[PDB]
């Protein structure tokens, strides 16, 4: 599906 | 590890020429099946293999909404890295992420990984235990502290163990059944 | 401040239903549920940002959570299985990626039979004279046993004041039988202290049993939540 990145 | 599902995320920055080119590509096993591109006229999560074309039409809206969501966050990360490292407020830069879960014949997870890279130099990565991070420079310690406080490790390892393997089962069934 | 989780202890018959509520910090928009099973690592269940689901992880189709318009969220548990008995934590970061604040956690135990719930029996054992004489440091034995499920917090009470120094409470309850657990704790006390007959040592075991709402058939007293304690006075010679 793919990851939902949250900011770094 | 016969079967592996990876995603390549790229956020090339070019200033003065507009906004960053952001794109995600996924390769079931070692063959690309989906791709997203910011520099398309009406950007959309598109299939790149025939069996993927036979997927749900709401699946594409779910993933497109998420893709545009990551484009926004990675736009801020490109700005944040310039603050972390004191780099030029103008100049091209590239953030890339390689997310994947390689599983064995038994369907159990063999290795799960996620690796951040800045201008080709490694920045941060999730350890083999899926609980800790290894920062590469002073600024990645700042990012490591943020994800430790926010609990990003618990979320990422849950995606790598559960979400990524479960959807690899679904993708593998689609591909082999018709190819 | 502080986040609020309720109820903190519930016992549910297998195949039942229950809800877990969580009140995030005032103003916090991001809420997330974590499940921790007994000993294994923290499992990510699901997170909600601004009343909408953001990322889903290990939340089964049976559990269903949703954030309300006052930003609090409830977890609806349906068709409970025995594998579901675990600890469910609620963390609430202000925004996504911001530092999160965890909760007290809800103790859910799914039982195979509600009749098998039974309160403990606490017994307090004075130290051996050979130990106080040869060692000049006495130990009081407190044995809570015969209870089910493992929903106990053992605390010591010298002179009516709770202490945490000298206590050696067991880490986990040792299950003797299929439907009977046991716990033990020893309290180091100086031999002069134990020899003062004016000192009161009481070991207290708190049991989180059946909720009032849960019906109970007669023939036996309902194993409602309760703390029972065996006390012993100091003695000299």
């Amino acid at each position: 599906r793919g990851y939902l990145y949250q900011g770094l | 590890g016969p079967h592996s599902l990876r995603y390549f995320v790229t956020a090339v920055s070019r200033p003065g020429l507009g906004e960053p080119r952001y794109m995600e590509v996924g390769y079931v096993d070692d063959t690309e099946f989906v791709r997203f591109d910011s520099d398309a006229e009406n950007p959309r999560y598109e299939p790149r293999a025939r069996w993927m074309e036979q997927e749900c039409p709401e699946y594409w809206e779910r993933e497109t909404q998420k893709a545009k969501g990551n484009e926004q966050s990675f736009r801020v990360d490109l700005r944040t890295l310039l603050g972390y490292y004191n780099q030029s407020k103008g100049g091209s830069h590239t953030i890339q992420v390689i997310s994947g879960c390689e599983v064995g014949s038994d369907g159990r997870l063999l290795r799960g990984y996620q690796q951040y890279a800045y201008d080709g130099q490694d920045y941060i990565a999730l350890n083999e235990d899926l609980k800790t991070w290894t920062a590469a420079d002073m600024a990645a310690l700042i990012t490591k502290h943020k994800w430790e406080q926010a609990g990003e490790a618990e979320r990422l390892r849950a995606y790598l163990e559960g979400t990524c393997v479960e959807w690899l089962r679904r993708y593998l069934k689609n591909g082999n059944a018709t190819l | 401040s502080g986040v609020v989780q309720s109820p903190r202890h519930i016992i549910k018959e297998k195949g039942g239903r229950s809800v877990l509520t969580c009140i995030p910090i005032s103003g916090h928009s991001n809420v997330v549920w974590y499940q921790q099973t007994l000993g294994k690592e923290l499992k990510f269940l699901i997170q909600h940002y601004e009343k909408v689901e953001r990322d889903k992880g290990f939340l089964p189709c049976r559990f269903s959570v949703q954030q309300f318009d006052d930003y609090h969220s409830e977890m609806n548990m349906s068709a409970l299985e025995l594998e579901d008995s675990a600890m469910y934590f609620c963390a609430s970061s202000l925004r996504w990626g911001d530092e999160q604040y965890f909760g007290p956690g809800t103790r859910l135990t799914v039982v195979e039979d509600l009749r098998n719930v039974t309160p403990p029996k606490v017994s307090l054992r004075e130290p051996s004279k050979a130990e106080i004489a040869n060692k000049q440091k006495a130990t009081l034995q407190c044995q809570a046993r015969g209870f089910f499920p493992d929903h106990v917090e053992l605390s010591w009470w010298v002179n009516g004041k709770e202490v945490h120094s000298g206590v050696s409470t067991d880490p986990q309850a040792y299950k003797e039988s299929n439907y009977s657990y046991s716990l033990s704790s020893r309290l180091r006390v100086s031999a002069t202290f134990w020899h003062n007959p004016r000192n009161h040592f009481r070991c207290q075991v708190q049991f989180h049993g059946l909720s009032e709402e849960d019906k109970w058939p007669e023939g036996s007293p309902k194993p409602v939540t309760q703390n029972i304690s065996a006390e012993a006075w100091g003695r000299a010679d």
